[PDB]
């Protein structure tokens, strides 16, 4: 509602921020333990395409990639230049790795940790099969 | 096999420019006609169907043709030879069915309409084969029949169609014009993406018709959307349009490239090995039949194959 | 479109699950019912429109390169999009993982539980046919190579049968029939063997731990890593008949073979030669869990009640810094902040030469590194 | 992509590759309801090859 | 007897349009809560590109011009410190008027809006008796637009996404009527009414 920025522009980081990287390692984060990351992702991926992908669209950075899912912006480099993400802005010449700029979607970060990421414990199945 | 400093091949697909019609209920046609609207220079563009408007036809016309037996230029016969005869053992080891039914897939299930059936009711690809002697060839309601090569087998003339491009593709001067007509159906107000033109600013490439300008999908659009038959390469998920080093648009970055050995030029060149594979009379392994479909499929594209 | 599942199972491989939604709903073969999907995916838009899969041999996400997103993505629509009740979909699906096992080898997770990628049957996947027959699915077991028996029927997989000479049920059809002639398919140290892959599944076994059953497949590739090839379950089984001796034996008769076999002497001696292969080869498995990795477990309540027997020699093996990078979860650039805050002892002053002891290393992970689990207090009250 | 005696550039990556590069043509083509193309020329022979 | 009342955005990175859009869409809900009408909204900064920092709310009347800006929304945004309110001010000498006018025309001249008019037209046409032909009415080629702004907008009753596309048109102050539109913008038919662009 107070968002001072319209809804393609809005980012990950103003909306819903404090709880998600507030709750993205509370000790380490294992989802079978770490009980309120795994219902806020359950919350997100149950409404990640709600309204017209409103949590879906959602801007995220290489620095809160590098933290949503455990990986080193040098690795997120080389997952970008693989083409396993979607960098929704052309950096043409010789590819300037930013890494601070908003140009990811969180709905494709999610669903890059889906696959690619899902580590021993940090692991989707442990919150789906909850209450 | 080195890489001469004069080869060239000439195209065999050879589409034209895909013109669109509306088709009013009292059917006759007039041709589509697109808003330019401009902020005080932008110049977006605005296609939609028209309100009263029944339906929508897409004509163009698509011409194989054996232009790929012959290189355009050869610098040095030495190699010329060796791309001849490459074609000549594919056609007989590896008929061209693979080929011309990938093409003709292409051709028959609309997919020259680019962007222009993700909201459409049916779509019907009516062809009229040149060299022809029944009456039209007319696949229907693509999304509920036609919808894989199995379907496109059973229709009747199919197998007649595929003869003729092979024919086209096999005899020393043979060609297959097809023209293709689709009778789209489109939600009321639905919206038409013709090409951009290469120059936000969102301008189509058109033509004229009827003295006025009607908007287009190009020649050179439908003739990649014909070629997106290239699913053999690395860990191929989806179909590219056929290139020196298999590109993709959407998501830039470009399989087959020439680090991995499964470009165009690595493969050509080991053509040498490719004669000896397929003069064998044992059957070749299907990766390397893949690779020389991707071969082949790269000549009939045409091109410049040199090094200056 | 709209579909209905059938029965859910838990342990029920993806591709099985395709097969017995398709031919449950509307399609004869399930590859139409991959074209359906993907028809679908056009309808709604989507970005599996390109690179849905319609063979079924290459339906889980670690199939696609630079395309698993997508294929989530793909599946999470379909779970809460195509179904009266949602189905748990994409927990069946084989994907890939970051975390690897211990000697450079990458992993592949599917719900829970992650297994190795040096054991995922790339091609020719077994069956039980019998169990095809009773179930009705594929269980997803069949795709490692370890699973060489039915922890149900104690029957070895048919992976070929007579009337097809190779046989798989992403192609069969979830019934027993062979690809050429049409009948029954069902054709046939057992329980050497029986009791590993019973244990390979969520279960018990008298001899092998009652690990995590992502650590046992850790166990299994460990041990294949000792057994230079050749898994075999015989000796696994027996291996873990005398468990906290038999490894003991083991780094003994590892451990006196480098220090006799050893070409340059005492102080200098590297833990890369002594004790090299098992303690690299150990340090991660699923990962570091000192209560689950129960080898890197033994291992490290060997070494310390030990640390001290001769000169310390164990104590005073050079390790580069590298290595005290995996000895300890860390950065070249944590270690080099560490060192010249002087937190360790680069014995001599002044990145990769060997520089660090293991027991100064050994007590600083005790100090400043311990984690959660990668914890000192899970092994030593062990046996 | 390659430089001669074939090998690979290391600056062309595949995001290098992959960069369209536009080109410009003039097009030609019938116009949609022509029903057919007229050429017409003239060739005059002569004997200017006598002397 | 001008009051007004500016509101600065104070965000270095924030989409003006969005905010000048949700600033209307609770002035909307206010001339809805109370049946006034009467307080209409400037931008003194209708650069070229954007909408500028600020909009400005103008009355005649006091009172409702500070009831209006202590709604929820504006007390919530400036506790967050995104809003800046200023206090209700006169101004006699910024005689520089204008008309922000939201251009309804600018609707007719998107494919689904020309679809809605020939949709009427017909509909009339046809209880008219008269015979329709929806294949002349053909699209203009050409049609080149005035620079304005577009206000994204939404009803609570029936859901839909128009947008205020709002244009402003210099004016003389020619006399003050005192009524708006419920978005707080001139319009032809209600009584016209410019505003100090302060
Ligand atoms: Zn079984």
């Amino acid at each position: 509602e107070h968002a001072v920025v319209s809804t393609s522009e809005l980012r990950l980081k103003d909306l819903l921020g404090r709880l998600f990287f507030g709750s993205i390692r509370l000790p380490e984060r294992n989802l079978q333990h770490n009980i309120i990351l795994g219902e806020l992702l359950c919350y997100l991926e149950n409404r990640l395409w709600q309204d017209k992908g409103l949590i879906a669209n959602l801007k995220m950075n290489a620095l809160e990639a590098t933290v949503m899912l455990n990986c080193s912006l040098d690795q997120i480099a080389s997952m970008v230049e693989q083409r396993i993400l979607k960098p929704n802005r052309k950096s043409k010449p010789n590819s300037p790795l930013d890494v601070t700029d908003y140009l990811f979607h969180f709905g494709d970060i999610f669903c890059l940790w889906l696959a690619e990421f899902q580590s021993d414990e940090f692991n989707r199945s442990f919150y789906v099969s909850r209450w | 096999l080195k890489l001469p400093t004069n080869l060239a091949y000439e195209r065999s697909i050879d589409p034209s420019d895909v013109c669109f019609f509306v088709v009013w209920p009292d059917d006759r046609k007039t041709p589509l006609t697109y808003n330019s609207r401009t902020l005080l220079p932008h110049q977006v563009d605005f296609c939609h169907v028209p309100y009263g408007a029944s339906h929508i036809e897409c004509s163009f016309s698509v011409s194989f043709s054996s232009e790929l037996r012959q290189p355009y230029k050869c610098n040095s016969s030495k190699v010329k030879q060796t791309l001849v005869q490459l074609v000549e053992l594919y056609e007989t080891k590896i008929g061209w069915t693979e080929l011309a039914t990938r093409y003709l897939m292409n051709i028959c299930n609309g997919k020259w309409l680019w962007k222009n059936t993700r909201k459409a009711y049916c779509w019907n690809i009516v062809l009229t084969p040149w060299p022809w002697n029944g009456e039209k060839v007319g696949f229907e309601d693509i999304r509920t029949n036609y919808t894989s090569r199995q379907d496109f087998k059973n229709n009747k003339n199919w197998s007649a169609i595929v003869e003729m491009i092979k024919t086209a593709f096999s005899s020393t001067d043979g060609l297959a014009i097809f023209e293709v007509r689709a009778t789209l159906h489109l939600p009321t107000n639905a919206m038409v993406r013709p090409s951009q033109v290469f120059t936000n600013s969102r301008v189509f490439q058109s033509t004229t018709i009827d003295g006025e300008r009607s908007p287009i999908l190009g020649a050179f659009k439908t003739g990649a959307a014909i070629a997106t038959i290239d699913d053999w390469y690395p860990e191929a998920t989806e179909p590219l349009r056929v290139g020196r080093f298999g590109v993709h648009r959407e998501d830039v970055t470009c399989y087959r490239h020439p680090s991995t050995g499964k470009d165009f030029f690595s493969i050509l060149q080991q053509a040498e090995h490719y004669i000896e594979v397929l003069s064998a009379n044992k059957t070749p392994a299907q990766e390397t039949i893949n690779d020389m479909h991707f071969l082949m499929a790269n000549l009939i594209k045409g091109g410049m194959f040199q090094h200056k | 479109m709209f579909l209905q599942r059938p029965k859910p199972y838990s342990d029920e491989s993806l591709e099985s699950f395709f097969i017995r939604v398709a031919n449950k709903n509307g399609y004869g073969d399930v590859h139409r019912f991959l074209e359906a999907t993907k028809r679908f995916l056009q309808d709604i838009d989507h970005n599996g429109y390109q690179t849905f899969p319609t063979d079924i041999t290459r339906i889980n996400p670690y199939s696609a390169k630079n395309s698993s997103s997508a294929r989530t993505a793909s599946f999470l629509k379909l779970a809460q999009l195509t179904f009266n009740e949602p189905p748990e979909l994409l927990g069946l699906a084989i994907n890939r993982t970051n975390m690897k096992y211990s000697p450079s080898t990458s992993a592949v997770v599917r719900g829970a539980e992650v297994f190795p990628r040096s054991l995922l049957r790339t091609h020719s996947i077994p069956c039980c046919p019998l169990c095809l027959r009773e179930n009705g699915y594929a269980s997803y077991l069949w795709h490692f190579q370890g699973y060489e028996y039915c922890h149900s029927h104690n029957v070895p997989l048919i992976t070929t049968c007579s009337c097809g000479k190779e046989f798989d049920y992403r192609v069969s059809g979830l019934k027993g029939i062979c690809c050429k002639c049409k009948e029954p398919i069902t054709l046939t140290g057992h329980e050497a063997a029986c009791t590993v892959s019973n244990w390979l599944a969520g279960h018990e076994s008298k001899p092998l731990p009652n690990l995590p059953k992502s650590y046992r497949w850790g166990l299994v590739h460990w041990w294949m890593g000792i057994k230079d090839s050749e898994f075999d379950h015989f000796s696994f089984v027996q291996f873990f008949s005398n468990w906290p001796r038999s490894f003991h034996s083991i780094i003994e008769d590892e451990v006196e073979f480098n220090l006799e076999h050893a070409v340059v002497s005492t102080s200098e001696l590297r833990l890369k030669d002594l004790l090299g292969r098992l303690f690299f080869g150990s340090i991660r498995l699923p990962e570091r869990n000192l209560q689950h990795n129960i080898i890197l477990g033994e291992l490290l309540c060997y070494l310390e009640n030990r640390l001290w027997q001769d000169k310390g020699l164990i104590a005073n093996l050079k390790m580069n810094a590298l290595e005290a990078t995996v000895m300890l979860n860390c950065s070249l650039d944590q270690i080099a902040s560490m060192v010249e805050q002087r937190i360790l002892k680069p014995n001599r002053k002044s990145v990769t030469d060997y520089l660090f002891h293991f027991g100064d290393i050994f007590c600083l992970w005790l100090a400043e590194f311990q984690s959660d689990e990668f914890n000192r207090s899970f092994y030593v009250s062990r046996w | 992509a390659y430089d001669v005696s074939g090998q690979p550039i290391k600056s062309a990556t595949a995001e290098a590759l992959a960069q369209g590069n536009p080109h410009q043509v003039d097009f030609c083509h019938v116009p949609y309801g022509a029903s057919h193309i007229e050429c017409s020329f003239s060739v005059s022979f002569s004997s200017e090859l006598r002397q | 007897k001008w009051y007004y009342k500016t509101i600065t955005f104070l965000p270095e990175l924030c989409n003006n349009e969005s905010l000048a859009a949700k600033c209307l869409r609770v002035l909307h809900g206010f001339n809805y809560q109370y049946e006034t009408r009467n307080i209409g909204v400037s931008f003194p900064l209708w650069c070229d590109a954007t909408v500028g920092k600020k909009i400005s709310f103008v009355s005649k009347n006091k009172i409702e011009l500070d009831l209006l800006l202590k709604q929820h929304y504006f007390v919530q945004m400036e506790q967050l410190q995104y809003f800046h309110i200023s206090n209700t001010v006169l101004v006699p000498e910024d005689c520089t008027y204008v008309s922000f006018r939201r251009c309804q025309s600018i609707d007719k001249l998107t494919a689904a809006g020309l679809a809605r008019k020939i949709r009427r037209l017909e509909k009339r046409a046809l209880s008219r008796g008269e015979q329709f032909d929806p294949s002349s009415f053909a699209q203009k080629e050409h049609t080149a637009i005035a620079h304005y702004h577009s206000l994204g907008e939404s009803s609570k009753q029936t859901n839909r996404n128009f947008r205020l596309n709002i244009r402003m048109l210099s004016e003389q102050p020619r006399e003050g009527n005192s009524i708006f539109s419920s978005y707080g913008l001139s319009n032809s038919e209600n009584s016209f009414q410019p505003v100090p662009l302060i």
